């Protein structure tokens, strides 16, 4: 009952993106799959949909000569391909599975969404530094994720074993044109001497993952 | 075009309503669904087939549909209901999904909370990479608006400062972050750095001495 999507990447104006959407249960059954985008800070916009079990598909009129939707049964993955990318195509591309078994259908299971950035600027992976806990900082500790492009960066702690007290901040866009962010976690002070803390930083646009040890 | 008011507001525990207005081609001859988008998250289905709730959705959410109009009602409004709500519909003649513009729900009169300030000096790793960044974390405050100012010793520093717009923590209070990037001549000369946070006219300042 989960739809899986990546981070995910950087495109020059005029190029194309293929956004992937994988069903966790190994089937689309007779449900529909839809693609919905959202430009940063703006509304939702429907792009297209398909009922994989039947191959029946439709795309938004505003994207008919630019959008192609398809479904791969072998890996229960749906794909949307948007061509002729423009600055205005920078958006998070969500995939959502329908509620109706094929007409009162709705978008019931949503993916995390993939951010597509349309820009001529080059990709840059992050530099990750520890924000070590001390008597000066329960204790706060974290990771500083510096100077990367484009967004996003995701941060997990101890490969997902640490979720309580985690706060990942939005990124800051510096004068240089590069982003930076920090992820912080509040932990029992005693845990500082009983366990290790590793922040796992994922920068899907540069296909980079950094696992950074954070020591007191 | 399906329309919604851009915003709606009420105090905690109060009832709020959001209406979606469309045409005979979309809402008029179809069904309306409603989506909740909490800050920094994917949309979530609240209501489908006009008035049905998926399992797990609080019963404080209800839906209704009359002609070319549809309404989402939220009873006993909580801080955790602050989000953007969208109505969704299908127009069979165009075989296309349509969304309303979205309505931002604000929960007014929440309890005030002064910020706590945590300041990290540059890591030995970054210093070894010939760079120096101080990280100021501002947390547990309400309302979600602060001004952050830095000092190096007693000197105000504007260059090299970057600050995030506050966003909610899991406990519904706000947090923000601020960064001070330093030159090697600033790091070799200053004995202390300070992150000054102004919230509702009062200031909380934390100092670090490397
Ligand atoms: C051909 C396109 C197949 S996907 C599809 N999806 C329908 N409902 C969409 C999910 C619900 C929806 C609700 C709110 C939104 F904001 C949103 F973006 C999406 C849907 N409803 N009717 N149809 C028919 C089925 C028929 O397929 C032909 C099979 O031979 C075609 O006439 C569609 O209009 C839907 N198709």
């Amino acid at each position: 009952v989960q739809l899986q999507e990546s981070g995910a990447e950087v495109k020059k104006p005029g190029s194309s993106v293929r956004v992937s959407c994988k069903a966790s249960g190994g089937t689309f059954d007779s449900y529909s799959i839809h693609w919905v985008r959202q430009a940063p800070g703006q509304g939702l916009e429907w792009m297209g949909g398909i009922i994989p079990a039947f191959g029946t598909l439709s795309s938004a009129q505003d994207f008919q000569a630019r959008v192609t939707i398809s479904a791969d049964k072998s890996t229960s993955t749906a794909y949307m391909e948007l061509s002729g990318l423009r600055s205005e195509d920078t958006a998070v591309y969500y995939c959502a599975r329908g509620s109706h078994l094929y007409p009162n259908d709705a978008l019931a299971i949503w993916g995390q969404g993939t951010l597509v950035t349309v820009s001529s600027a080059s990709t840059k992976g992050p530099s990750v530094f520890p924000l070590a806990p001390s008597s000066k900082s329960t204790a706060a500790l974290g990771c500083l994720v510096k100077d990367y492009f484009p967004e996003p960066v995701t941060v997990s702690w101890n490969s997902g074993a640490l979720t309580s007290g985690v706060h990942t901040f939005p990124a800051v866009l510096q004068s240089s044109g590069l982003y930076s962010l920090s992820s912080v976690v509040t932990v029992p002070s005693s845990s500082l001497g009983t366990q290790t803390y590793i922040c796992n930083v994922n920068h899907k646009p540069s296909n980079t993952k950094v696992d950074k040890r954070v020591e007191p | 075009v399906v329309t919604q008011p851009p915003s709606v507001s009420a105090a905690p525990g109060q009832k709020v309503t959001i209406s979606c207005s469309g045409s005979n081609s979309d809402i008029g001859n179809n069904y309306v669904s409603w989506y909740q988008q909490l800050p920094g998250t994917a949309p979530k289905l609240l209501i489908y087939d006009n008035n049905k709730r998926p399992s797990g959705i609080p019963d404080r959410f209800s839906g209704s549909k009359s002609g070319t109009s549809a309404t989402l009602a939220i009873t006993g409004l909580q801080a955790g209901d602050e989000a953007d709500y969208y109505c969704g519909t299908w127009d069979i003649s165009l075989s296309a999904g349509l969304f309303g513009g979205g309505t931002k729900v604000t929960v007014l009169g929440q309890p005030k909370a002064a910020p706590s300030v945590t300041l990290f000096p540059p890591s030995s790793e970054e210093l070894q990479a010939n760079k120096a960044t101080l990280v100021c974390l501002i947390s547990d405050f309400y309302p979600g608006a602060v001004t952050v100012a830095w000092k190096a010793d007693s000197s105000p520093v504007k260059a090299g400062v970057e600050t995030t717009t506050p966003s909610k923590q899991s406990n519904n209070k706000y947090a923000a972050s601020s960064y001070l990037s330093l030159t090697p001549e600033q790091w070799k000369s200053h004995r202390s750095y300070s992150c000054q946070v102004t919230h509702e006219g009062s200031t909380v300042e934390k100092t670090v001495a490397p």
